[PDB]
Parts: structure tokens; sequence; C-alpha cells
């Protein structure tokens, strides 16, 4: 099946890209929503047609960065108390047009929990989606190619350049001795990856100039922004990934800007 | 046909002064242009995405 599917491969990635979520949720939602690629599960005592709302709610559980929900978690905190049930919480998301909720207010769904329950949640949800991911690369010694955590990140990033793309399979050249990467070593990075909004924002002065910190103390930058530590291998081919112009760095329109728009 | 009915012979056809200097110096001339106006325009398209080798 060489030609059959890589127009909807394409399209579906498209889809995911940047479109309306009615089709999206159509693909019927119980937990076809792992789609949105290309053990809380377990614990989903969903029902199928869950719905659209939860789903806009869902993504932004992974969307939404670390310090950001906390706001989204205050703003979900109309009544004050520490505490709001489906009252304010169903409303908005009716507002658009359930296991979580039995998941947060218990099976009775009339327990509010403290919903400072909300980050934890958060916490495993982004790791699951990329736990199953790192799976789908089938870890080889509990380990995946340079390409593989690199492909990762262009299905991250979901840009179409033919350049980077061609860098992506180019990097075997460039990387022929092989690590191998693990599951710490990749989830550590999007932790990083996903507090991108203050990075630049902490990296603004070298953004005045450029040449995004010489990818050592941008690792060590990383981890002071994103409270989680780094290896130097990890970064050094995400560097010789991104660098489109070969100068052996990053400007903020070669890798970081592109990671920042990404958050729409 | 190299003889007239007559039985005459057909003139001396006419070369163009050394034309084929003439030629060899707008065939390579345009053809150095040749190698120009596709490295460049290849490597114009590095600049985007429209293609990669």
């Amino acid at each position: 099946s060489g030609f059959r599917d890589r127009k909807v491969m394409e399209y579906e990635n498209r889809i995911r890209a940047y479109s309306t979520p009615d089709k999206i949720f159509r693909y019927f939602t119980p937990e076809d929503f792992v789609r949105s690629i290309t053990s809380i599960f377990y614990t989903l005592g969903e029902c199928g047609l869950i719905s659209f709302s939860d789903y806009i709610f869902l993504t932004t559980v992974l969307s939404t960065p670390q310090r950001n929900f906390e706001i989204a978690f205050k703003m979900f905190d109309l009544n004050g108390d520490g505490e709001v049930d489906m009252e304010e919480f169903e409303q908005v998301q009716s507002i658009i047009r359930s296991a979580l909720t039995t998941y947060f207010f218990g099976a009775d769904l009339k327990g509010k929990l403290t919903i400072k329950n909300f980050l934890e949640f958060q916490r495993k949800l982004q790791h699951d989606v990329l736990k199953l991911e790192f799976e789908r690369h089938d870890p080889v010694d509990g380990r995946i190619t340079e390409r593989q955590f690199g492909g990762m990140l262009l299905a991250y990033s979901g840009v179409q350049s033919k350049k980077l793309t061609a860098m992506q399979r180019q990097l075997k050249k460039h990387f022929k001795e092989g690590k191998g990467l693990t599951f710490q070593e990749v989830e550590n990075f999007f932790t990083f990856l996903k507090n991108i909004n203050d990075v630049d924002t902490a990296l603004s002065f070298y953004h005045m100039a450029g040449a995004s910190l010489d990818k050592v103390t941008m690792q060590q930058v990383a981890r002071t922004v994103a409270k989680v530590e780094l290896s130097d291998h990890v970064c050094d081919v995400v560097f010789a990934l991104f660098d489109c112009d070969g100068n052996g760095e990053l400007s903020n329109k070669e890798f970081v800007s592109i990671m920042k728009q990404r958050l729409m | 046909v190299i003889v007239t009915r007559s039985g005459a012979i057909l003139p001396k056809p006419v070369k163009m002064s050394f034309g084929l200097l003439r030629v060899f110096s707008i065939v390579i001339p345009f053809l150095y242009v040749g190698t120009l106006i596709s490295k460049n325009f290849a490597a114009l398209l590095e600049e985007h995405d429209i293609f990669v080798p």
C-alpha cells in the first residue's frame, strides 16, 4: 500500500495540524483520541461519545504549559474556596456548544475534591500520551534512534519545511555511532519544550543578539526555566537537527519561535 | 541539385564571414549563463521549502 494513504496520513496530519474539532472528535473519543499523534486510560470509565468540550479541555491538559495552567486552575476557581464543582465547570463546558468528573468529583460526581489535584492529573496525562508515543517508536533496549527522538520533535512541531525534514533523515550521517534515546531523556526535554514560553523570555537578552547560547548553557538555562535536567548528547542532536543555517547554533527564527507559535 | 538542368553549375554557396567562430562565441557565453542561472536558482530553492536534493 504505497500511495493508498500517504494522502490521508498527511491529511489527518493536516487536520491535526490546524482544523475544526468537529470531525476531530467524530472519529469515535472513548480512547480513539490517541489518534491525536498519527495507564490513565485504564482508569477511564468514560462514555464513548464523551464530549468535545472536555476534548478542548483535554488537549489543553497537554497544551497549557506548567506555570500557566495554575491560572487556568485559578480561573477554574471562580467560586474561590480552592474548589469548584461542575456548576461553573460544566457550564463553561457547555458554553462552547464525564470520566474526568468521575475521576475528579468521584463516581458520585458530587463530592468536590480539592482542585489542586488538577496539577498531578495534568502531570500523568502529559506523561502517558508521551509514554504511549514512545512505544509507537518501538524503543529498542528501552531506547529509540536519534532520528526517532528527532522525528517526534517534528511530529511535535508539525512544520512543513523540506530542508529540516531532510535534516531529520540526514542525521544518521551526522550520528552513525548510535546511542539510543531513553524515555526519560526525552520526557525531561519536552517538559522544557512545554515551558518554552518563558525560555525566550528568559532568553530575551540573547534574543536581542541571537545564537541561542551555544547549546550548552542552553541546556543549563533549560533546567533553570524547565525545573528539570537534560543530558548533553540529548540536545546536541537537536542543535544538529535544527541547524538549518549550518552556523552550529540557533536563531529564534531557527528553533525557538517555531516552538513558541506551536502553542496555537 | 548540384547542376542546373541546362548543364551549367550552380553558383558558389555563401557562408557567413567565419561564422563558425561567430556561433562558437554565442553558444558558450550563453552556455556559461546556463551554469549560473541553474546553480543560482537551485540554491535559491534552499532559501525556501519548495525543493531540496
